[PDB]
């Protein structure tokens, strides 16, 4: 499943 | 900046028997940055119904594809793999031995 | 026994040569299953393997929603790096991500990992404990403070344990004449002279899955790895892997050499050796 | 007289699977011709000789069939043996996946009988049940349709650890058999004894499983309980093997049962023992 990811 | 030539290998799915259609394989890996243009020769010249693989990448970050088409090998025709990237003044042609 | 699933995602920038373009491809062991392109028509997370197909729309309306979230959240990511590296607005650059968790034969979590590279270099990992993050260098130190304040690792450590073991677990039930197989190595050796007083003996491996393989030479016992010649293990094309292993041999003492070949799918280790 | 086909690894595969046909003519696996139902005197691929074997992968529809072989037999009239025993190539994974169901449960006292029920709320023609590892042709039923849900009830036993396993069961519509839906999820079929019961007691509750004979494993359960526990027999000097279960200070109760079981038999256990009652 997609993992929920997140910004710099 | 980072820069890693590729890595080729160029070889057959299957066995080599002359006659036998086969599937003609070039594996560039090892790679960096991304951007390479892979070409798959016969007799020098370009194949045209060339697929490849999606773009991936092994632990280390450095990238790998596979490019392969659908051929008959003989013992007279030629094959080969044509790498170009940024790391490349030129292309880099490997050529195809059955025996690897 | 073992497996793993993981996400590889490839963000570049090429001002002047396109828009900037995301990549992501999901793999369970050495099986890709799903893959999505910024740059295709489709916008769509796509099916790469048969047994995935069976997946209903919901979830690839979630799977879609997820990685379309990533490619927007990542291709913003090269412009951040811009700044926290001080970098012109006219470089080609490289953001990648790996994702992904590790079961045993039980089923059970064994380890996850979620680490991110700019410019092919480590930027920012997640620690073994999915409780702190390696920050590579002075700008992924921003990120860790913020990936901090924002409770990521937490977020990450709950996904890590339980939807993406879960998923692996769900993947593996549905295809599992495919990811559960073992092919074991079609094996045999080549015999090349190079003059008179010397030749090649080459060990094949073919056509196994999965990838992972032990190919070793030895003479009369010990490791042989004086000019022991080992390619990297590549793909035939078909879902198999391919290896050879090679050595210089005196000529007259092939009898000598043994290739040893240890892969899942062999219950005893082979010992192959050459003969006229 | 007739060559013997084969599939490997299953007759049934998964669309984009694989799978390989041989054909043991006289002593060896011989050159062979392929023939379909469909052309019972034409062989496939205008006469394709296959050396060894014939593996078809990536799975796809079109391999779906009723195989047969003639292996080659050079000194003959015809020049080739008679056909050989048909291969039912089914493929799966053409629409979505039934449901399968046990009743009255997935343990089964050894020498009874079970009913596995195959339903769906699609209207599948034909349910086919499939035992894993088994080389037999999946049993076939007709979806009777009844409130909106086709399904079917394959009987088995009397249950003996061949009839043990993981079944999967399918789904067809309109497809002569060959075309098969994505398989229902594994259910696994235990059969019960002949091994004598343990003995379950207990010992801030703990209960004790005990038997002499010599179980390397003890399976405590709980009635309509989610998840069995787990524990190794321990050896005792008394020549008993037990294993101690603590149920905690969580308690709720409820009535138990333990089972034992040997390694390297996954799919049997000894009779249940006795049921217990756990006071609150
Ligand atoms: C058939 O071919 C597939 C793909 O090349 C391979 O995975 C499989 O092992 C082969 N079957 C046998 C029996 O070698
Ligand atoms: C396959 O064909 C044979 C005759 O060649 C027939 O006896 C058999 O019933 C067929 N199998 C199925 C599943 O239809
Ligand atoms: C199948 O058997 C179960 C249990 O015996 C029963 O409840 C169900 O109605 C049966 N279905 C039929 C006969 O279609
Ligand atoms: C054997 O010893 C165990 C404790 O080690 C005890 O609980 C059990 O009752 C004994 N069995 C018999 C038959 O006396």
């Amino acid at each position: 499943r997609y993992p929920l990811t997140f910004g710099w | 900046m980072i820069q890693r030539t590729p890595k080729i290998q160029v070889y057959s799915r299957h066995p080599a028997e002359n006659g036998k259609s086969n599937f003609l394989n070039c594996y560039v890996s090892g790679f960096h940055p991304s951007d390479i243009e892979v070409d798959l020769l016969k007799n020098g010249e370009r194949i045209e119904k060339v697929e490849h693989s999606d773009l991936s990448f092994s632990k280390d970050w450095s990238f790998y594809l596979l490019y392969y088409t659908e051929f008959t090998p003989t013992e007279k025709d030629e094959y080969a793999c044509r790498v170009n990237h940024v790391t490349l003044s030129q292309p880099k042609i490997v050529k195809w031995d059955r025996d690897m | 026994g073992s497996h793993s699933m993981r996400y590889f995602s490839t963000s570049v920038s090429r001002p002047g040569r396109g828009e900037p373009r995301f990549i992501a491809v999901g793999y369970v062991d050495d099986t890709q299953f799903v893959r999505f392109d910024s740059d295709a028509a489709s916008q769509r997370m796509e099916p790469r393997a048969p047994w995935i197909e069976q997946e209903g729309p919901e979830y690839w309306d979630e799977e879609t929603g997820k990685v379309k979230a990533h490619s927007q959240t990542d291709r913003e990511n090269l412009r951040i790096a811009l700044r926290y590296y001080n970098q012109s607005e006219a470089g080609s650059h490289t953001l990648q991500m790996m994702f992904g968790c590790d079961v045993g034969s039980d089923g059970r979590f064994l380890r996850g990992y979620h680490q991110y590279a700019y410019d092919g270099k480590d930027y920012i990992a997640l620690k073994e404990d999915l409780r702190s993050w390696t920050a590579a260098d002075m700008a992924a130190q921003i990120t860790k403070r913020k990936w901090e304040a924002a409770h990521v690792a937490e977020q990450q450590r709950a996904y890590l344990e339980g939807t993406c073991v879960d998923g692996l677990r769900r993947y593996l039930e549905n295809g599992k004449e495919t990811l559960q197989r073992t092919d074991p190595p079609k094996t045999h050796m080549t015999h090349h002279p190079i003059s008179d007083h010397e030749a090649t003996l080459r060990c094949w491996a073919l056509g196994f899955y999965p990838a992972e393989i032990t190919l070793t030479w030895q003479r009369d016992g010990e490791d042989q790895t004086q000019d022991t010649e080992l390619v990297e293990t590549r793909p035939a094309g078909d879902g198999t892997f391919q290896k050879w292993a090679a050595v210089v041999v005196p000529s007259g003492e092939e009898q000598r050499y043994t290739c040893h070949v240890q892969h899942e799918g062999l219950p005893k280790p082979l010992t192959l050796r050459w003969e006229p | 007289d007739k060559p013997f086909l084969s599939a490997w690894p299953s007759a049934v595969v998964p669309r984009g699977g694989h799978v390989t046909l041989r054909c043991h003519y006289r002593h060896r696996f011989n050159n062979f011709m392929l023939y379909k139902e469909d052309r019972i005197h034409i062989p496939i691929f205008h006469g394709r000789i296959f050396q060894e074997s014939f593996n078809m992968s990536p799975v796809t529809t079109a391999h779906a069939g009723n195989y047969t072989c003639r292996g080659s037999h050079p000194h003959s009239p015809t020049g080739w043996s008679a056909p050989s025993n048909p291969v039912v190539i089914m493929v799966t994974g053409n629409h979505r996946k039934p449901s399968l169901l046990a009743h009255p449960g997935p343990l089964v006292k050894s020498g009874e009988r079970v009913i596995l029920q195959c339903w769906s709320d699609i209207m599948f023609e034909h349910f086919f049940l499939h035992k894993e590892g088994i080389s037999k042709d999946p049993s076939r039923l007709v979806g009777q349709i009844h409130d909106g849900v086709s399904k079917a009830n394959f009987s088995i036993g009397p249950m003996m650890l061949a009839l043990a396993g993981t079944y999967r069961c399918y789904g067809s519509v309109t497809h002569t058999s060959y075309q098969l839906s994505a398989p229902s999820d594994p259910l696994d079929i235990v059969v019960t004894g002949p091994y004598e019961k343990p003995s379950l007691s207990a010992q801030s509750v703990t209960l004790s499983c005990s038997s002499r004979s010599s179980y390397d494993m003890y399976h405590l359960s709980r009635e309509g309980g989610a998840h069995e526990r787990r524990l190794p027999a321990v050896r005792k000097v008394n020549r008993t093997f037990q294993a101690d279960f603590p149920l905690g200070p969580a308690t709720h109760g409820g009535t138990y049962r333990c089972f034992g079981s040997f390694r390297h038999s996954p799919y049997e256990l000894s009779d249940p023992s006795d049921p217990l009652l756990v006071s609150v």
